[PDB]
């Protein structure tokens, strides 16, 4: 796919989810556990 | 007007790709203007996306990427204003749509009526299956030329052999139409045609359809009931002719986007236009029941900076950093937030954890003009002895509908507090709180400002559970507002009450303190006078005129135990009353004639 | 430069002999003329040349009764008619009979509002050539064009290289060239006949290119060579976090035009724009030296103490006995004052008495008249106007005739006097025929005024050499020989001592009268108890704490009438000690 591994500045990026870094783009992003949201998945859903 | 909040996640998203979906649904489904971001991420080529084409405007940037689908139904997206930037230089963004060992991502973009964008660049870069990414011309897009719009499928075609490289698709139907780049020379905005007699108007956006400030298919600045216009209606008009100003007759509110007649209740007027706070040069007052603001001619209260207002415009939440700037505060102007990151600190930065005895630094503070969205609390804080003098909350910024958010407190046993009494506006949603016993004892329209306001509550302490073998209800407290265990944490009693404190009988026969009551409250009497026995009342009201039985002499309608003697002098009696001494009395007085002088 | 005009009509000149250097110094280097432009009653061969820096006229243009052949406004490119002779035109040519020959006005390309009127010029020729339906504004085309064939004298045909015969003159280039009926498109001004040739929506009078800086006269204000709909705002609100904050590119709106700051003389208001006047419910507040602005009242405004033409006195012809108590005790007037003719005499008619000496005196307190002062009686025991002498500024925000701030009109003056004054904001002082009054040429004029534009101008007032040979002239205590009137009272700036109102020679420290201590300019008498010994500290000073020498009964801190009964005696030096009885 069009990303990796999180490089060892981001071991906490994310807070509650599972944390991956795009390389194609070189930037972090994180897949939220159920019921977070947030760029850091760092918020609890509302719809939920 | 159909208008809905966006996600704000950039390139995050959730675990289940169906709930990712169902959530895409849930916010932008059937919507026309977007708040904040549209954000369109991850979706696979076997769901739909046809309730994406209402959207006609996006106040933020229009964000597309990592999808698998074939056709973006983005034909009515009009104009980006650009308020809020993808990595702070891109309003739109659409890259990486497709999968890498396959043969599935975006081939067309639609977008037949994307006509400009007002502020930031444009961001295309990678898209392996996407035809017509080249040959469009983005400076008639663009108001904000830089000489950003960065673009790399190939051979694809042409939309039209009548369309000279201004294509967007395959067919005569994905042409730009150019309203900037073909003008007449002495236009100052956009055109309608190649003429000087087919331009259109200054403040129009997005084309034209006549002449007309109202004959346009979006505004700059400001809607004026179908009229693009630079300001609202003033108060006043200027006369050039003989350098007066001039009371208006058609004056409106500016207000957001838009003029109105009639100013929402909750913001500052202020004399032509409405605010979430007034100004520092400048005291908020009141006059009528209308929340309004005049200069600071006298020593002016200040509120202090909430969470995303004032200093704190990048803060998320209170954290052990910014909890010192609440230290004297009364009034908080913003939102007042605490997220997991605030309270158990966040590792990926400098900011630690705050130690339960620092959230002392809000038990001063009466007013939050924003929202309180509370999702983290330190595990040993089982009520809100913090803020339980806290008197009102909200009506100038909710969180989405709410104005009170309360989720996944475990910790929490009951609320305790005592002077909160109102809520200017907003909905509460309330849940997941395991150990919450007294959440069923609040009549929430005697809170809520409007019969428009609603609240959730499910998945906290079963009431029932609790009732039967846990907290119960004070003996002294009405049904409407039992938040805890005691007399003190009821908002309501029957009876008497004492400030905070309710009781069942007052002290106007009998204790060591007396008090005077009306209706359910009581206050004590001046001390100075006699106490009452047997059932009989000590006074009547605050004073020694109200008194019913004095032990010393009086002075006119009161009760006096000491004689103001020396003033001129005046000598009192034991028994009866204060006198006036004779003329003469300059060192010292024994009585009323010639011979009592000293 | 910026010059206002008179809006008087068709009336006689109230001082003819002043009137060419009147237009001289209102006009002479102005670019925009505020008002009506008024040029009338002129003489043969008057030197006119002043006018021809004339872009601009915000009211109408009237030109009558003059012996001037011709008047060199061929810059003039624009009428704004705001205001209309007759409340009909904005161009009047009336009665010019040897007479005006030619109108002269090349530039001329707009009319926005008003009529254009012609009458009885026997003298001027090719009234009947310009095309009027060009130089109209479309959207208005009010083009009365009454016109006057009658002329006395033969019309040569204008040129023989204008191919309409539509011209200003005899000279080839006075041919009218056309900018609205020659083209293509529906544009209200146009640089050529070709659909290209349209160069804006806010342009007026034509241009040099497409763009609204290229405009020869602008529609709406100009800011700062960009032609523009209004003045940037000093406040701006933003739409997406609903607040409202200081504009970094805010302006404020003056007249036809955009500005950073308003005139020393307008008051500015928060809107973003200056007036003359204060909008209801506001302060005029002196914030900084040297400006004022208007603040809103917190609470109901105090009485605002007005004069003539404002409010219930808008329609009142002078101060009469009838309304002089309406001043009693006033500091600021809002309005003008005028004494006349029937002021101090009486009108049986509406049964008024006259004005009286005493009545008067409620302008003891008067220190700024927000208009003119305009005085054509006055009663002939006052041999002067000690009436205001505490009277420091006049605005001249209203004017007398449309020119003049302080008018004095053939009055039986002595001396001025008005030692208090210091400011004409703005306006003329006109000062003739006063036949008794010599001291104008000691008055320090040039002190007083504070614009260009800005003169004296005078005529039969008693002649220097005449009025000084008597010896009345300014004392030689002060000022460099400028003075109000006669006397060491009279003085403007004292060079050694002032005391009370008269500039003194010496202090009086050390001599047999009652010892004064020493000021920067002020001389004034010990405290009564301290003693007046021959040492300079020793009596002298304006506090207790100087008086270290005591005539009688000292108390250590300072000298007293007695020692105070804790009783306290006086002892063998003099000084009060607590006493042995209480
Ligand atoms: C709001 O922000 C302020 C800063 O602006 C914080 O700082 C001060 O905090 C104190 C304590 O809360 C405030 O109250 C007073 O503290 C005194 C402490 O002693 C020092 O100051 C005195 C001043 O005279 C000096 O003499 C002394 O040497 C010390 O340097 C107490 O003395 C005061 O009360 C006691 O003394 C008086 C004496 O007359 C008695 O009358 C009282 O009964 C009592 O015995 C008083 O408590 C202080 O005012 C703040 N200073 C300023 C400049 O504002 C605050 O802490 C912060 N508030 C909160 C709630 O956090
Ligand atoms: C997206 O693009 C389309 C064009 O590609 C753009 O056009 C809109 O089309 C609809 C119908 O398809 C127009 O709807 C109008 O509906 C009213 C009644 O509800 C009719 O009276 C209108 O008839 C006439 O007048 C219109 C003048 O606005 C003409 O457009 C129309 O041809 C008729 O002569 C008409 O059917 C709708 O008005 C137009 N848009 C406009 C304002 O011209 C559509 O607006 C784009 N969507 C966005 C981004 O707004
Ligand atoms: C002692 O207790 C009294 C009650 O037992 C207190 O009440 C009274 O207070 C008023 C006002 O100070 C005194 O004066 C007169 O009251 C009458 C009644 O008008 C009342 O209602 C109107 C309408 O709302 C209101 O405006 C008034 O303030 C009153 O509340 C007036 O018509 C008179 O003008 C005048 O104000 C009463 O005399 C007083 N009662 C007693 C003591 O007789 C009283 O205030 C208490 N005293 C102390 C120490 O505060
Ligand atoms: C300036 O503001 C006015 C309102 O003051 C806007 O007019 C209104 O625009 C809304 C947009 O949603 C229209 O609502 C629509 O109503 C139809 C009804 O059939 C519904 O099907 C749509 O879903 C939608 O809700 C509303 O009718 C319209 N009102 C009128 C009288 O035209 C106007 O669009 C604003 N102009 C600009 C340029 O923003
Ligand atoms: C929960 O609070 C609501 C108010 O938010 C209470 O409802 C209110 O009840 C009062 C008292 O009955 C109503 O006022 C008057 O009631 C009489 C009948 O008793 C009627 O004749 C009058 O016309 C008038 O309606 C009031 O209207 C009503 N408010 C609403 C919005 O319905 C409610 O009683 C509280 N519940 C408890 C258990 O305390
Ligand atoms: C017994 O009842 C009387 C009223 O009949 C109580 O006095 C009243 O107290 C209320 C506040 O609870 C006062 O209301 C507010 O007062 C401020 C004063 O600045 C004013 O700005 C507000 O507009 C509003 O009026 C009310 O004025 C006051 N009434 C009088 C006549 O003074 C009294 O406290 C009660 N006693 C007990 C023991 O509860
Ligand atoms: C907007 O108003 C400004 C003035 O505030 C106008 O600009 C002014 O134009 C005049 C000529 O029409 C300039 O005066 C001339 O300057 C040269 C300098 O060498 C001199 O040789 C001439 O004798 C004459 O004095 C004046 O300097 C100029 N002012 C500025 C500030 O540049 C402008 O034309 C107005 N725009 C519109 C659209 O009306
Ligand atoms: C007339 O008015 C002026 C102000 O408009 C008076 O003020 C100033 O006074 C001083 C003293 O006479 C003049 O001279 C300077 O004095 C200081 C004293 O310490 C000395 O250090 C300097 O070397 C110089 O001699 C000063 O020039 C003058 N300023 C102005 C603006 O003229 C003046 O006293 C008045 N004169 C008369 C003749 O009444
Ligand atoms: C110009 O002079 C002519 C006469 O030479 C005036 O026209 C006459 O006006 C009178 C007005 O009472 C009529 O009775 C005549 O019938 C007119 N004569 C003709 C031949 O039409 C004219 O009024 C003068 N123009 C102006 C503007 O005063
Ligand atoms: C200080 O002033 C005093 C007057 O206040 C002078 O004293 C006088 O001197 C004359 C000399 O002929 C005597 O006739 C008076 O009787 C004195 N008056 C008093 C009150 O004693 C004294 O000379 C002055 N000193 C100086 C140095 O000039
Ligand atoms: C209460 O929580 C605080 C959080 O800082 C912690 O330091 C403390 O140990 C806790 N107390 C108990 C009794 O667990
Ligand atoms: C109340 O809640 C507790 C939770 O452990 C449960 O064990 C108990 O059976 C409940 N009691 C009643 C009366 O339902
Ligand atoms: C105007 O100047 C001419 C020049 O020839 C002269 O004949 C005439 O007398 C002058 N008029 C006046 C009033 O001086």
């Amino acid at each position: 796919g069009h990303f990796s591994r999180c490089p060892k500045q981001y071991k906490h990026y994310c807070i509650k989810g599972r944390c991956r870094f795009v390389v194609a783009e070189q930037t972090p992003s994180c897949v939220c556990d159920e019921g977070y949201i947030g760029a850091r998945c760092e918020r609890v859903d509302l719809f939920y | 007007q159909s208008v809905c909040a966006g996600t704000e996640n950039k390139l995050s998203s959730l675990s289940d790709l169906e709930q990712q979906y169902r959530a895409l649904r849930k916010y932008y489904e059937n919507c026309e203007v977007v708040m904040g971001n549209l954000e369109i991420t991850s979706i696979e080529h076997n769901r739909d996306l046809s309730f994406l084409r209402s959207v006609r405007e996006v106040t933020g940037y229009v964000l597309v990427a990592l999808n698998q689908f074939r056709y973006l139904p983005l034909e009515n997206l009009r104009i980006i204003r650009g308020t809020k930037l993808y990595e702070d230089r891109y309003a739109l963004a659409i890259f990486l749509n497709y999968r890498k060992d396959g043969n599935f991502g975006l081939q067309e973009l639609g977008l037949k009526n994307l006509t400009e964008i007002l502020n930031g660049g444009v961001y295309v870069d990678q898209n392996k299956f996407l035809c017509y990414a080249d040959t469009i011309h983005w400076q008639d897009i663009v108001r904000n030329p830089w000489p950003l719009t960065l673009v790399s499928s190939s051979g694809c075609g042409r939309c039209h052999k009548s369309c000279t490289g201004r294509c967007w698709g395959p067919t005569e139907n994905h042409c730009q139409t150019l309203t900037r780049t073909v003008c007449a020379e002495q236009c100052d905005g956009r055109c309608y045609g190649p003429y000087v007699s087919d331009c259109c108007h200054r403040e129009c956006a997005g084309g034209c359809s006549g002449p007309k400030d109202t004959d346009c298919f979006a505004c700059m600045n400001f809607n004026d009931s179908g009229a693009c216009v630079t300001q609202c209606p003033q108060t006043f008009v200027y006369n050039p002719t003989t350098f007066q100003l001039e009371h208006n007759f058609n004056a409106k509110y500016t207000y957001g986007a838009f003029c109105v007649k009639k100013c929402p209740h909750n913001f500052v007027v202020d004399s032509s236009s409405c605010v979430r706070a007034c100004p520092s040069s400048k005291m908020e007052v009141e006059e009528n029941g209308i929340k309004m603001c005049k200069p600071c001619t006298d020593i002016c209260p200040k509120a202090c900076d909430g969470i995303g207002t004032g200093s704190l415009m990048s803060a998320q939440t209170v954290d052990s950093s910014n909890i010192d700037k609440f230290i004297n505060c009364t009034k908080i102007n913003g939102n007042l937030i605490f997220l997991v990151t605030g309270i158990h600190g966040d590792p990926y930065n400098a900011i630690e954890a705050i130690d339960p005895e620092k959230l002392n630094v809000f038990r001063t503070v009466r007013e939050i003009t924003g929202f309180l969205n509370i999702q983290s609390w330190p595990p040993n804080m089982t009520d809100f002895s913090v803020f339980s003098n806290l008197v009102t909350i909200g009506g100038r910024v909710l969180y989405s509908g709410l104005s009170l958010l309360i989720l996944k407190q475990q910790g929490i046993t009951s609320l305790q507090f005592q002077s909160l009494k109102e809520i200017s506006a907003g909905n509460i949603y309330i849940t997941d709180n395991s150990n919450l016993c007294y959440y069923h004892t609040i009549n929430w329209t005697t809170l809520f400002s409007t019969i428009n306001q609603r609240i959730v509550i499910r998945d906290n302490r079963k009431a029932e559970n609790c009732t039967a073998e846990g907290m119960v209800c004070n003996h002294l407290c009405s049904s409407d507002g039992c938040w805890g265990p005691g007399p003190d944490q009821c908002l309501s009693c029957r009876r008497f009450s004492r400030g905070r404190i309710c009781i069942e009988s007052c002290n106007l026969y009998d204790g060591e303190f007396r008090e005077f009551e009306n209706g359910s409250i009581c206050v004590e009497c001046d001390p100075q006078c006699e106490k009452m026995e047997d059932g009989l009342l000590t006074c009547h009201g605050p004073g020694p005129d109200n008194c019913t039985k004095c032990s010393h002499f009086k002075d006119g309608p009161n009760c006096v135990e000491k004689c103001p003697d020396g003033l001129i002098f005046k000598y009192a009696d034991p028994d009866r009353e204060c006198h006036p001494c004779h003329p003469n009395c300059t060192q010292g007085c024994n009585g009323p004639t010639s011979h009592d002088c000293i | 430069q910026v010059c206002t005009g008179t809006d008087m009509k068709l009336r006689l000149p109230a001082s003819p002999e002043t009137h060419l250097d009147m237009l001289r110094h209102l006009y002479q280097g102005c670019q925009v003329v505020q008002g009506n432009l008024e040029l009338t009653y002129l003489p043969t061969n008057a030197s006119l040349s002043f006018l021809q820096d004339i872009q601009e006229v915000q009211g109408y243009v009237l030109i009558a009764h003059n012996q001037v052949r011709q008047v060199p406004l061929q810059r003039l490119r624009i009428v704004r008619g705001t205001q209309l002779f007759e409340d009909n035109y904005a161009l009047a040519v009336l009665d010019n009979g040897g007479g005006l020959r030619e109108l002269q006005l090349r530039s001329l390309t707009e009319i926005l509002k008003g009529g254009v009127l012609i009458q009885r010029n026997p003298q001027l020729c090719y009234q009947d050539t310009i095309l009027w339906k060009d130089i109209f504004h479309k959207n208005n085309q009010l083009a009365l064009t009454l016109i006057d064939t009658n002329r006395s004298r033969a019309c040569h045909p204008c040129s023989p290289m204008c191919k309409g015969s539509r011209c200003w003159g005899e000279s080839s280039e006075d041919c009218q060239s056309l900018t609205r009926t020659v083209c293509a498109g529906g544009c209200a001004r146009c640089k050529g006949p070709l659909p290209t040739d349209c160069c804006h929506e806010q342009c007026a009078a034509g241009c040099t290119g497409p763009k609204h800086s290229d405009c020869l006269a602008c529609l709406h204000f100009n800011h700062s060579g960009i032609c523009e709909l209004h003045c940037p705002a000093l406040v701006t609100y933003n739409t997406d976090t609903f607040e409202s904050m200081p504009n970094p590119e805010g302006r404020y709106t003056f007249g036809a035009s955009c500005v950073t700051a308003c005139p020393y003389n307008y008051l500015s208001t928060d809107v973003g724009s200056c007036t003359l006047v204060c909008p209801l419910h506001n302060q005029e507040v002196t914030a900084e030296d040297g400006t004022q602005r208007c603040e809103k009242c917190s609470k109901p405004c105090a009485r605002v103490c007005y004069g003539l033409g404002m409010e219930h006195l808008r329609e009142v012809r002078a101060v009469t006995s009838a309304n002089i108590q309406e001043f009693a005790g006033c500091k600021k007037i809002f309005g003008s004052l005028a004494f006349l003719p029937e002021s101090f005499d009486g009108d049986p008619a509406s049964n008024t008495a006259p004005l009286q000496p005493e009545q008067l005196q409620v302008f003891e307190t008067l220190e700024e008249i927000t208009g003119y002062l305009y005085i054509s009686a006055w009663p002939d025991s006052l041999p002067d106007l000690s009436v205001f002498q505490n009277l420091q500024v006049i605005r001249g925000r209203i004017l007398h005739n449309g020119a003049y701030s302080l008018t004095l009109q053939g009055l039986g003056i002595s001396w001025l006097g008005l030692r208090s004054l210091r400011e004409l904001g703005s306006g003329l002082a006109l000062i003739h025929h006063n036949t008794h009054l010599c001291f104008v040429h000691t008055v320090p004029w040039d002190q007083l005024f504070r614009n260009p534009h800005q003169a004296l101008l005078h005529t039969a007032n008693r002649p220097e050499d005449e009025c000084v040979g008597e010896g009345l002239a300014c004392h030689q205590l002060c000022a460099r020989g400028h003075c109000w009137g006669p006397g060491p009272t009279q003085c403007v700036n004292c060079s050694q001592f002032l005391r009370g109102q008269e500039c003194v020679e010496e202090c009086r420290v050390l001599q047999g009268l009652p010892r004064e201590y020493v000021n920067a300019r002020h001389c004034l008498p010990c405290h009564p108890e301290c003693q007046p010994q021959n040492g300079s500290v020793t009596c002298f000073g304006p506090e207790a704490d100087q008086c270290v020498a005591c005539a009688h009964y000292k108390d250590p801190p300072f000298c007293v009438a007695r020692c105070p009964s804790i009783w306290k005696f006086p002892d063998e030096e003099g000084a009060c000690q607590p006493c042995p009885i209480n």
